[PDB]
RNA sequence: AAACUCCAGUUGACACAAAAUAGACUACGAAAGUGGCUUUAACAUAUCUGAACACACAAUAGCUAAGACCCAAACUGGGAUUAGAUACCCCACUAUGCUUAGCCCUAAACCUCAACAGUUAAAUCAACAAAACUGCUCGCCAGAACACUACGAGCCACAGCUUAAAACUCAAA
């Protein structure tokens, strides 16, 4: 099994937490 | 079989004796089997206890000339 | 019918189950002479059941007793008392060779 | 009699003598085999420093100290300062799994000292302090 | 709370224990025993007081008495060990199992339901 | 219940050792104990150096006190042994003779585990 | 292999055929190529040992059923 | 510290054969496990990593014991072919 | 039966009256709980 | 290389930290989790099932407050590598890890395999993995992505958690 579906949620969450710290 | 209980006790007390088996010979009677035959024959007399029957069977074989050396 | 047929019976030739050396004996924490028989003479490490040959229930009684005697001032930890070095060896372990 | 590998307990009286001295009286050679160095210190039975030598004191630097040739050189240098004070027989107490763990023992034999015993006193905790984190190299 | 001088459940029955030494009666009392020997006497008192047949312990009446003595045991343990979450779950589950016993007993024999609620001091309450 | 007090006294003379034992056994009676016996295991060398009451001990006397007491007397008696200057180390444990040993029939052989993997041609 | 010699002799004695050697894949299911188109296969196969040397069924047991040959086996 | 010195992990030298004493001493520390324990204690081994290593070491033992048990059972059949030619 | 056995034992129990005497007796005797075992399962009591 | 040089080694005294061996054991507990010693208390239920929210719990990290401090150690600082190196390697030090009192309520909380009862026959079974099924019940799911998002509500949570859409888009995932 791969983690290609986990990596999409990994970047989604990272981009969202980085936007909440900016705003 | 019913004689397996008698054999199990003969081997523990006396164990396989000097005499060796001859499996080739279909009509070969071992020392233990001879003990079983006498033990069964004395049961037909009417004795209902193993300990006396077991001890009494040994004495007959000794009288007949059989050698029954204990593990001692 | 026939009388030579076999009968339903438990194995009479079955041999009694094996027992450990300490079966039926009380393992106390004050008997350091018995507890030192299951520890290394150089490091004081407790041996396992593949060396001592004890059962699960008696191997844990020695372990629990050794740990209690060590913290009470009855038994050493880092080594085996030299007094109990000339006692019968029951553990399956040879160092020198 | 026979020969036992176990050290002679002090209390019980024995017949093992070295130059007329009991096992307790023999001086001790404390070897600290580290990963990057090897320190050697010879002391008496009454904890009196007789000799000290290490790879650093013999003119080695950095990664030359964590070798077997530097540990042997420090053993020869500690076996020459203690041999002037009347030391022949010693009890080795090695501490550590470094490169100069056995090489320092050979250097002591190449200095005129006779080893009667080898003791290992490497610090092993029964969990105590937490070591540094594993490295990625 | 049964006095500490009370004899154990087992020993009291034995004949000839009335006339013995005072030291032998103190070793067979509840003072030299654990907390679980005092709970066995509390349960015995309730049964005689409440149930018609004490000998039968598998009845619904007896189980409620046996479980109510454990509930009290946990309340005494949680008055000293406030941060013991393990015994706080054993209490709340035991209070829920006793409510399921009181509901089934109230639906079958309402006569004993009043007897047990009065003897044990249980104010039955309907669920929300 | 029945307890066992493993007592390790300071190496002293007979007059002082008996005064401590009595002073220790009277502390049990004051807390509600029924002392049963007083065994002497002899004076030996300690397995390790014990430091108690600003003193480094290397020898001591081992005494056992079998007794009966209530559960609340153990915590009160463990605090009395910590203040006595002649008591190196003292521990109270449940007597090992109040723990019946279940009879054993012997070691039961364990057969290798079966049917752990499917019978398919991997 | 212990009884290979004995079985081969009996077959010759009774005017019959034997194969106590390594069974090459296709003796039966591919006889036309191996022997020829006009070859006649056995009408009866007698197995004195139905297992091979790695304790598995002989390949001829399965190959004789594919060719609708009746088998006798010990 | 508080124990007696020159008892633990001590080996005496016979006829000036120090090499044999060190080989004997190193064999006592390896059989007891100190050697590998000292090597795993240099860097902290996280619980999850230590639990992953204990399983690997236990599964290797099981396999190696059975593999060895079969090698000793089948070594009787390593003799010469008795039916050479058939 | 347990009660009867206990009733006999309690007499030997230490008391305030006999406390001093018992202490002296303990200081004269010794109890040894040490005993080794062999490979056959036999207890080897210490010769003391 | 930097750092330290009241530094290192021996001996001795000395913890509010952490718990070699045993453990080749396979136990306790609802799970989380639990492996130094002792003692006390103590481990629900005589049908099963039964909740994101009721009730009570819940690793680590983290917040508030007061203490402790061996070691470790995000951040930070220094040294080096490198095209660069806000990294990997070295040193040092802090929050933190500990205790007490409250909070937070998350996890690859995964043995990814619900609870109870039962079977091994028949059509054995797409594949792989940890053989295939039956009965009963609760819970959940219906292309991918947007989306562990937005809004709403609730919560000692105020860069938070829980519950949780749609539009645009693709013909695949
Ligand atoms: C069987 N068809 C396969 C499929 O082709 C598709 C492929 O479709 C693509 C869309 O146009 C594009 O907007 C779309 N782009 C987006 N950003 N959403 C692609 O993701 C999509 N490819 C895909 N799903 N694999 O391109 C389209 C023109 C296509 O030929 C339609 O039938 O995907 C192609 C790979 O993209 C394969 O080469 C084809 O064999
Ligand atoms: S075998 Fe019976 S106790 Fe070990
Ligand atoms: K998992
Ligand atoms: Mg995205
Ligand atoms: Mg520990
Ligand atoms: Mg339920
Ligand atoms: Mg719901
Ligand atoms: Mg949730
Ligand atoms: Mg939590
Ligand atoms: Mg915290
Ligand atoms: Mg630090
Ligand atoms: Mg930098
Ligand atoms: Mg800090
Ligand atoms: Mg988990
Ligand atoms: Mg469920
Ligand atoms: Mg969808
Ligand atoms: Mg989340
Ligand atoms: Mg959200
Ligand atoms: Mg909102």
């Amino acid at each position: 099994k791969n983690v290609l579906k986990i990596r999409r949620r990994k970047m989604n969450h990272h981009k969202y937490r980085k936007l909440v710290k900016k705003t | 079989y019913h004689e397996d209980r008698i054999r199990a006790k003969f081997y523990s007390v006396y164990g396989s004796g000097q005499r060796a088996f001859d499996l080739f010979n279909p009509n070969f009677k071992s020392t233990c089997q001879r003990f079983v035959e006498k033990y069964t024959e004395l049961q037909k007399l009417g004795e209902t206890d193993e300990e006396k029957l077991f001890v009494e069977t040994g004495k007959a074989l000794l009288a007949e000339g059989v050698i029954l050396r204990r593990v001692g | 019918s026939n009388e030579d047929l076999p009968i339903s019976m438990e194995n009479p030739y079955k041999e009694p189950l094996k027992k450990c050396i300490l079966c039926g004996k009380h393992v106390d924490y004050k008997n350091v002479q018995l507890l030192s028989q299951f520890v290394s003479p150089f490091t004081g490490c407790i041996y396992g059941r593949h060396i001592t040959g004890l059962c699960g229930k008696k191997q844990k009684e020695i372990t629990k007793a050794i740990k209690r005697a060590q913290i009470m001032g009855f038994m050493p930890v880092t080594y085996k008392d030299p007094a109990y070095l000339k006692d019968p060896k029951v553990c399956n372990i040879r160092y020198r060779e | 009699t026979k020969f036992s590998i176990y050290p002679p307990i002090p209390g019980e009286e024995s017949s093992l003598r070295w130059a007329g001295k009991k096992f307790e009286e023999i001086p001790i050679a404390h070897i600290k085999a580290s990963h990057n160095n090897t320190q050697i210190q010879v002391v008496s039975a009454s904890n009196e420093p007789l000799a000290f030598a290490s790879c650093g004191t013999e003119g080695f630097r950095n990664a030359k100290k964590g070798t077997g040739i530097a540990a042997q050189t420090a053993g020869i240098a500690a076996a020459a300062r203690a041999k002037q004070k009347g030391v022949i027989h010693i009890r080795v107490v090695v501490k550590g799994l470094g490169p100069g763990r056995l090489s320092a023992m050979h250097g002591l034999i190449m200095g005129g000292l006779e080893v009667i015993s080898i003791t290992d006193n490497t610090p092993i905790p029964h969990n105590g302090c937490r070591p540094r984190k594993a490295r990625k190299l | 709370d049964p006095p500490p001088s009370t004899l154990l459940k087992d020993y009291q029955n034995v004949p000839g224990i009335e006339k013995v030494d005072d030291v032998v009666k103190r070793l067979l009392s509840l003072e030299m025993a654990n907390k679980k020997e005092m709970l066995k006497i509390k349960q015995e008192q309730f049964m005689k007081k409440i149930v018609a047949n004490p000998e039968d312990t598998r009845s619904l009446e007896a189980r409620i008495i046996a479980l109510s003595v454990k509930i009290r045991s946990y309340e005494e343990h949680l008055e000293k060990h406030r941060k013991d979450k393990a015994h706080k779950r054993y209490l709340l589950m035991s209070i829920d199992q006793r409510k399921k016993m009181l509901k089934n007993l109230r639906n079958t024999n309402y006569d004993v339901f009043e007897k047990i609620c009065w003897g044990l001091g249980i104010e039955y309450t309907f669920p929300p | 219940p029945r307890y066992e007090l493993a007592l390790i006294l300071k190496a002293m003379q007979r007059p002082e050792t008996a005064a401590t034992l009595k002073r220790t056994i009277e502390a049990l009676m004051d807390r509600g104990a029924i002392v049963r016996d007083l065994e002497n295991l002899g004076e030996r060398a300690l397995p390790y150096r014990i430091s108690a009451h600003s003193q480094q001990h290397n020898r001591g006397g081992y005494f056992l006190v079998d007794f009966y007491a209530p559960t609340a007397a153990v915590e009160s008696m463990v605090e009395h042994l910590s203040r006595d200057i002649d008591v190196i180390r003292g521990n109270i444990v449940k007597h090992p003779l109040t723990q019946e040993l279940k009879e054993c029939e012997g070691i039961v052989p364990v057969p290798l585990a079966e049917k752990l993997y499917s019978t398919k041609k991997r | 292999r212990q009884f290979s010699y004995l079985i081969e002799n009996m077959a010759r004695d009774c005017g019959e055929y034997a194969h106590t050697r390594y069974f090459r894949g296709g003796m039966l299911t591919n006889a036309r190529l191996l022997f020829g188109p006009t070859v006649r296969l056995p009408d009866l196969i007698i197995f004195l040992h139905t297992l091979n040397n790695i304790f598995e069924p002989h390949v001829a047991v399965r190959d004789a059923a594919k060719m609708n040959i009746p088998t006798v086996g010990i | 510290a508080k124990h007696l010195k020159f008892i633990a992990r001590t080996v005496m030298v016979q006829e000036g054969n120090v090499e044999s004493a060190y080989r004997t001493l190193n064999r006592i520390l390896t059989m007891d496990g100190l050697i590998e324990d000292i090597k795993h204690r240099r860097y902290y081994e996280k619980p999850c990593r230590r639990r992953q290593r204990e399983s690997y070491e236990r599964c290797r033992r099981i396999y190696n014991m059975e593999m060895a048990r079969k090698i000793n059972f089948l070594m009787r059949k390593n003799r010469a072919d008795p039916w050479q030619g058939c | 039966r347990e009660v009867l056995q206990l009733q006999e034992e309690v007499k030997n129990f230490i008391t305030r009256e006999n406390l001093e005497a018992r202490v002296e007796a303990a200081l004269d005797s010794r109890k040894n709980y040490n005993w080794a075992i062999t490979r056959e399962g036999l207890v080897v009591r210490p010769q003391r």
